[PDB]
């Protein structure tokens, strides 16, 4: 019998049967990755797990999980549940709102999120799909909050950070 | 008109913050007497 | 750790995992794509040999 999950290679020129360690496993990729977490993450169970651990261990990791225990709290409390952390759906703020900074960037991510798509029924070769995903996922940080992770410039004539959703939020 | 100048609606920097407040996650609603909707439009 | 897979780079991890790459089985945790290619969906590793050269092992010692 076998020993470990693995794969079958029925070998008739030793006459034995190596399992190469090969089993099946599954995981996934960067934004989609938490997304999965984000789902699964039973809120209540991890409430109970932190209530055991704040109560109960010395003061280094208790108070850990306090902290923890607030958001997770928040949550549940209020109802609106945290999956949704996750961008999939990007609003568009209205045309006459404004009349350009934020253009711009919102072209980018059109560009690219259809750029994608494309690229998606064409060929899927993963170099490409990741590479692709990559930029999308900075685009859709741009138009919120550019400066948090490198920052976009309008072409030569300004090396000007484009005022971002976040950036018209705040400040003096 | 000679007339008395009416009520103040929502200021456009209450509806311009809910959307640059929609425009991320941030979902900002305004609320009637028991907890419910109300329309700024 | 975000950062190393929220823009899809780096792995993250599912279900189950019975083996142990030095160490039991990462819940959530992430491998590098060579050693999650390797054990994951396992790894037969090639090593090519120079011509008219003899080993000094059997067909699957």
């Amino acid at each position: 019998k076998s020993d470990v999950y693995g794969r079958v290679e029925v070998d008739l020129v030793r006459n034995v049967v190596r399992v190469v360690e090969s089993y099946d496993i599954d995981a996934r990729m960067g934004a989609e990755a938490i997304q999965q977490l984000l789902k699964e993450l039973d809120l209540e169970a991890l409430e109970k797990e932190l209530l055991e651990e704040m109560k109960h261990p010395s003061r280094a990791r208790r108070a850990k999980a306090r902290k923890r225990l607030e958001v997770v709290r928040a949550f549940l409390d209020s109802g609106n549940r945290p999956e949704w952390m996750i961008l999939e759906a990007v609003p568009v703020l209205p045309p006459d709102l404004r009349p350009s900074d934020l253009n711009d960037l919102y072209r980018r991510l059109i560009n690219r999120n259809n750029r994608l798509k494309k690229l998606l029924a064409q060929g899927a070769p993963e170099i490409i799909i990741r590479n692709e995903k990559r930029m999308l996922q900075e685009a859709v940080d741009a138009l919120l909050d550019n400066g948090r992770r490198g920052a976009p410039v309008t072409n030569p004539g300004s090396d000007r950070p484009l005022r971002s959703l976040t950036d018209i939020l705040s400040g003096k | 008109k000679g007339e008395d100048v009416p009520e103040p609606s929502v200021p456009e920097s209450f509806r311009v913050l809910v959307k640059e407040l929609q425009a991320l996650a941030l979902d900002v609603q305004t609320l009637d007497e028991k907890d419910n909707p109300v329309d700024i439009f | 750790l975000e950062q190393v897979l929220y823009f899809s780079k780096y792995i993250v991890l599912d279900p189950k995992g019975a083996i142990l790459n030095g160490v039991p089985v990462e819940k959530r945790q992430l491998l590098t794509d060579e050693e999650y290619r390797e054990l994951r969906y396992g790894k037969q590793e090639t090593y090519p040999l120079p011509p008219g050269v003899d080993a000094l092992v059997k067909d699957g010692e």
